[PDB]
């Protein structure tokens, strides 16, 4: 991308018929860390005491 | 034909190439993607999950017991509980954790780290603990008076069983080297010290266990990242697997 | 044209790391961010700004080198069959378990959906394994389960009317081809807590999920080889979905088709003589 | 206001605890029925409802000084129990989630910590490939021999990536986990495959304020959740 | 010339390539396409056509007779007529049918199958038959009491000569493996059992033939498909044909 | 540009398999979907939903791997002429009947209209058939019926003023070329119930349709060969129309130009000892 | 309302049956005349009409205990019969479809099943290439020797892909098939090429309610349909 | 096609003059299974009795 | 450079190729076309004589 900073901007051009032929995907996809870090029924806000 | 000039790098195979390539089964139609819980898009979602430090790495301790730092009733004031060189590389206790094992695959790191400690003594067992982070330049702090001069939290044992010492990203540069490669002087990237001290003492009712434990846990903060993939040192083989 | 627009996907890596807000001192009984409870199973919520006095930091670091695509998106060795001169035929069973680096990288997840780019480097050598000159075509035939296997260099199975084949030269550029996600399942499985068969609980069929196994690559030279050929088979994983992260492999791998380990000395990190000094 | 007090009502059965920590919901995913877009089997499923979606209590375990840990495969552990067990025996394929409740009370005069892991696809090994009595131990469950390696050449320390709680005796006497169905296919056989393993591993050993060590049991209570079954035939009990 | 970089896979010949290539006769103008009846665009149009099972595969039966399952007057109740492992691969009776011979060219299959049975006894010959499909997990059903617990139809011999047992796609996964490859444990894909039982008995007037036949027929339903072409096992040659 | 739009055809494989509607129980004398009559010659009309209680299934599976194009649309061996060093000349008669895999795939249809991509791999070897080095141009000449055939390596027929030729190197990339549908008929015929000639009923001209035969490929090296050359001729069938499906070949092929079979043991599937057990 | 009762009227000829199954129309294609877009021969065709488009009855065949089957080539079988035969003899090329009616009645005291195949381009072989008396047997037809292999190295079981009916004696006494012209060219010679083969193969053998076996004939009746002829010259009867 | 599910979407680009040079066709064409499965003059609906 | 994959048929010479090829005299300007009687565009004009 002739460079913004940490932004790689790519035009993936597949020359073949099957999508599997395309090169690797460069998108950043959504991160939901809280399904692993906060996997609890009741949210615990940072400023609260956790138990009770 | 269109006139061309193939240049240098013709016919090479680079393992990190990003090129399209002909599909050997161009008519295949894969099975649909179904919903599965826990989809991961980025390995820093794993690095932000707490894992247990193999913190009791004393010679002779084997198995599950390497995960519990001893904490005892002291007969002297201001004693030291624990000492740990802040390092994502090498082979010390951080190296076998989730964050440490991810760091084995990377060359460089940046960001804040947090250490969560859980006390395991009886309900009736009390104590106060000082957890210190010393930025680099010197040695491990020798006494609690010297360690307190750094970043530190003071932990009171109670109903809330656990504490966090956030080790903040304090650094001359935007990134550090994961490894401690000697020939390359990567000790340049020394990242400081973590020490644990008795702030008062562990106190027990008569005839209770005079020894309890801390389970140390570590994870990355949301400001953390890794660069440069590299081979994992301790995942080797001498033969093809059969 | 719009039709050519269909063959182009603009895709962007511009996700940043979290920044830092300045904070000041707090003297209160209201807000206690440092008090935690690891028993819940939740990771600590305390942040930098609530534990010390911070400055403001504008985020500048990317996260893309740890995206699952980037982490898997390079080629690794997965098969090294040797074609001898006695029969001029060899094969490789297709799975990523002979060589430990890719297998250990995959062990961070349970289910993985991907495509594959395969790359084959052929190298000719003498009996004493010194590089030598040999120009010859070779044939790699995909033989799926239930297709008859070639038994010789001249077997009429190499017709390849229905098995796909790639023909390339030993001293030419490397053969390369892509493969879609081929499992009968909706993902591959890195680990399997079950049996390969009903009405059977043989230990040799524990942990064997046959929907990971898509068959064989078979290799001949198109004439009888004068020198032995070594094929190196590289796989790059691409267009990758990953689910359910795991504790990664820590003990060395010992067998291709199960997780057996030594476990003689229960430790991973190195020892020291005292917990209060280095 | 209090995540230390919980009540869990499924079917004709109700659990309570006055010292919970919270409830872990694995991957933030409550159990859910299979949608028409992901389903493949064309027959109309049987959904037994309350006859199977209820808490079942397994036999208790003594927490001893030397205990390395215990484990149960699911649905394996409940395959011979109640109407869940019967629906799992009579159908070729099954799907569903779990509500797991581990109980262990002791005194304010005790110390010790249990780790409570729900491990999906927990394939196990040691120096040898395991036999059927360890891969599918049934209602009585199995025991760890390599708790440090999590029976699988990984490490116990890194198993906090899995959904978990602790039972730290100074804090709580119970752990609750809600588990969604996890698999690479929509449904799968209950006798041939274990989707989850419930693992309870002592980390800090059990210590008493005297040298006389009374009996401190651990007790597992598991409720199936949002179950479906397809492929009705005769009842088949095990993969042997 | 335009600068280029030929990469890996240069000059290879892949048999499934989808590439344009120069025509050796670029001025040729072919004969027109005329109308012909029965144009086929997709081989699953053939797979949906019923064909006869080589169902009477008992050792010693040769020729056309392998196509008629015996059905007799029974002297005992609830007897078994037929048993068949549901398999598109291997070498059992389904393997030589239209659907089975197409499956020989493919590695994986999905969808519902139907089996149509035609009774060939005299007009005056009566009977009722139970046709059962047992999903996998166990063995072939041993008695009619066990077989009836599965999917099943009950057939009354009469004016409408034929019956369909639809074997529905009942499966943990979206696809199964066609083959039963042992080294690869493709028995994982075991697809269940088809059995036939006397629901009442075959009954005849005095002096009629006490034996008649069922002609079994099989075809794919419209929800059926195949993946991964593969070589046919039993179409071989030891020499070039002359 | 629109002119370049003429050279691009957007073509789509998105046909799905049939789905499933939920159904409920039926107790009636009105609707009897399970009662059939195979005597009509019609296949059963009964569906899943009318025989058992079904759930709803959204269709997700494609059908494209069994489209006639995909089924034939790969390369298969059809000719393997050997060029010896004595005359340095060989030929291959052009038809898809020497090698059984493509022939058996074609036997599913009566009439077939297609184009062909031919691919030729040349391999040099010694008298003991071990791969060897030989760099030389070779010439493949299409010789149609009635054109004089070359009799030697230096025959002036190889001028090729009107026969098309391809020149390629033995150790270069494979020669490849396409061919339109060339029959004088409006399709090719896989099977022919007639005679090649009027006023003749010789058995050797039964089943011979000479409109399938477009002539010969002739092969020389441009100099006299030092080692024998084996040409492997691959054909990929493309742009395919198919009519009138058949019972596919089941007995092994025996002859190139007729359907003769052994037929000693009349069975195809394997035997068992009892129809009521496996 | 009744597809068991049929009447077929072509020319001066009419067939009836009170036990039909239905009528098979091969590939759903009724016979049709050649359009100007597909035609190549420039001369104006002769279309004889009712003089040839009519049912012709061949000689009957006895269904015996050992019968392997019978077959007829078309137009071969009718090339010496009536004005169809004469128009086919006097022209170089011919095109048209067929209306085929197979008759076989027996009793409610009989059992047995005939398969009635119309096989397009039915090239035949056995262990040897066949002679003219088998490739073009004429009005009397030929007999199978490899009915299991359909005389062609394929299988009888898979020949249901071809247009067919059954005669199952408990159900029907007749089979009717309408055949379109099938060829890879627009017209073709009647003496050199057989476009269809009518094949009648016993699958379930013929059984009687006594051991005395009366005569049960099979009878074939064939009508040409939508015929054209081009290339008028002298009459030529056979390709010999 | 950088992917909908089971939809392969291809731009066949022929570089040569003759249509025969083009790569293989990826269209799915119409399926009329009933010319082979229901080849009968009178339609028999599934819920009816076939004979009579 | 633009990444490419030369495929099969590379460097072959087919006598019926229809390809452009570099002119060894790119500045040459031929003599004009004059009228000549009896121009033939298709050999079937001869076959009809
Ligand atoms: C042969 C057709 C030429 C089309 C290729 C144009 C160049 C490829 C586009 C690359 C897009 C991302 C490059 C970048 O900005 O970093
Ligand atoms: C040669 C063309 C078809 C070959 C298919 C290769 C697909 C390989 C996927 C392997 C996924 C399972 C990995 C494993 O079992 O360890
Ligand atoms: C070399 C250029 C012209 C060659 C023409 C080749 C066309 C081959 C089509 C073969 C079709 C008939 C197949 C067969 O008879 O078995
Ligand atoms: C040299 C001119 C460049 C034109 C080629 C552009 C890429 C080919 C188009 C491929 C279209 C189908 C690809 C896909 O979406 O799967």
């Amino acid at each position: 991308g002739a460079q913004g900073g940490s932004t790689i901007n790519y035009n993936n051009i597949n020359y073949y018929s099957h999508a599997a032929s395309a090169a690797q995907n460069k998108q950043d996809f959504t991160q939901d860390p809280s399904k692993f870090t906060q996997p609890i029924a009741d949210v615990i806000k940072e400023t609260a005491v956790p138990l009770k | 034909g269109l006139p061309t000039k193939p240049g240098p790098g013709s016919y090479q195979f680079m393992t990190t190439d990003e090129d399209c390539s002909p599909c050997i089964l161009p008519d295949f139609q894969p099975t649909p993607e179904i919903f599965i819980p826990g989809k991961v898009n980025n390995l820093l979602e794993i690095a932000q999950v707490e894992s247990i430090l193999e913190a009791n790495n004393r010679e002779g301790v084997e198995g599950v017991e390497r995960y519990v730092i001893p904490v005892s009733v002291q007969d002297a004031l201001d004693a030291q509980i624990y000492a740990l060189r802040l390092e994502l590389g090498g082979s010390g206790p951080l190296s076998s954790s989730l964050l440490g094992t991810l760091a084995k695959h990377y060359t460089q790191w940046s960001g804040s780290v947090e250490i969560t400690c859980m006390f395991t003594g009886t309900f009736m067992t009390t104590g106060k603990v000082l957890l210190a982070y010393t930025p680099p330049g010197g040695d491990m702090p020798r006494n609690r008076e010297e360690a307190m001069l750094g970043t530190h939290v003071i932990w009171d044992f109670g109903l809330q069983s656990s504490i966090t010492l956030v080790i903040p990203w304090i650094s001359a540069s935007h990134f550090r080297g994961v490894s401690n490669d000697d020939v390359l002087n990567y000790q340049y990237y020394a990242a400081g010290h973590v020490t644990i001290w008795y702030q008062t003492n562990m106190v027990i009712p008569p005839g209770f266990p005079n020894t309890a434990g801390i389970i140390m846990m570590i994870a990355a903060q949301p400001n953390f990242s890794f660069r440069i993939q590299k081979d994992r040192e301790d995942m080797t083989q001498t033969a093809i697997l059969q | 044209g719009k039709m050519l627009k269909d063959a182009i996907d603009k895709q962007v890596a511009g996700a940043l790391v979290a920044g830092t807000t300045t904070s000041t001192h707090s003297v209160a009984t209201d807000s206690t961010p440092a008090l935690q409870a690891a028993e819940t199973g939740a990771t600590s919520t305390a942040r930098d700004e609530s534990m010390i006095e911070t400055r403001t930091i504008v985020p500048t670091h990317g996260i893309h080198e740890t995206s699952v695509e980037s982490f898997f998106g390079r080629s690794s060795l997965v098969g090294m069959p040797l074609l001898a001169t006695g029969t001029s035929i060899t094969h490789w069973r297709i799975d990523f378990r002979e060589f430990v680096q890719l297998r250990a990288k995959m062990s961070w997840f349970t289910y993985m959906r991907f495509d594959v780019e395969f790359t084959i480097i052929a190298t000719s050598s003498t009996g004493q394994n010194v590089t030598t000159e040999q120009h010859t075509t070779y044939q790699v035939m995909y033989v799926p389960p239930g297709a008859p296997v070639p038994s010789n260099q001249d077997s009429f199975q190499w017709q390849s009317g229905c098995n796909p084949s790639v023909f390339a030269d030993t001293d030419g550029p490397p053969a390369q081809f892509s493969v879609p996600f081929m499992s009968s399942a909706n993902a591959y499985s890195t680990v399997y807590d079950g049996y390969a068969r009903f009405m059977d609980t043989d230990p040799d069929r524990y942990g064997i999920l046959p929907s990971n196994f898509l068959g064989f690559m078979y290799f001949r030279t198109l004439e009888d080889a004068a020198h032995q050929v070594r094929f190196r088979i590289y796989a790059k994983i691409k267009h990758t979905s990953c689910w359910i992260p795991r504790a990664p492999r820590q003990a060395p791998y010992k067998k291709r088709y199960n997780l057996v380990f030594s476990g003689d000395s229960d430790r991973i990190c190195s020892n020291r003589a005292s917990l209060t000094s280095y | 206001y209090s995540d230390r007090v919980a009540q869990l009502t499924l079917g004709n059965s109700t659990i309570t605890t006055q010292e919970a920590a919270n409830i872990c919901v694995a991957y933030g995913c409550w159990p859910a029925k299979l949608s028409d877009t992901d389903a493949t089997s064309v027959d109309k499923p049987t959904e037994p409802g309350v006859s199977a979606d209820r808490f079942y209590t397994l036999r208790s375990k003594p927490w001893q000084a030397d205990s390395k840990g215990w484990y149960w495969k699911l649905p394996d552990a409940l395959n011979n129990t109640g109407m869940f067990g019967q629906n799992a025996q009579f159908h070729y394929i099954y799907r569903g989630g779990w509500a797991v409740h581990v109980q262990c009370n002791a005194t304010k005069f005790h110390q010790g910590t249990l780790l409570v892991l729900a491990i999906p696809e927990h394939q196990i090994a040691t120096q040898e490939q395991p036999a059927f009595d360890r891969t599918m131990p049934g209602s009585e469950g199995g025991t760890f021999q390599e708790p440090f390696w999590l029976e699988d050449g990984t490490s116990l320390g890194n198993s906090l990536i899995y959904p978990h709680q602790w039972i730290n005796l100074r804090t709580n006497n119970s752990a609750t986990l809600i588990l969604p169905y996890v698999n690479a296919i929509p449904m799968d056989s209950a006798i041939r495959h274990s989707n989850w393993t419930l693992a309870i591993i002592p980390v800090a050993p059990l210590k008493y304020a005297a040298e006389t060590t009374p009996l401190v049991p651990i007790t597992v209570t598991i409720a199936p959740m949002e179950t479906e079954y397809n492929g009705l035939r005769r009842a088949i009990a095990s993969n042997q």
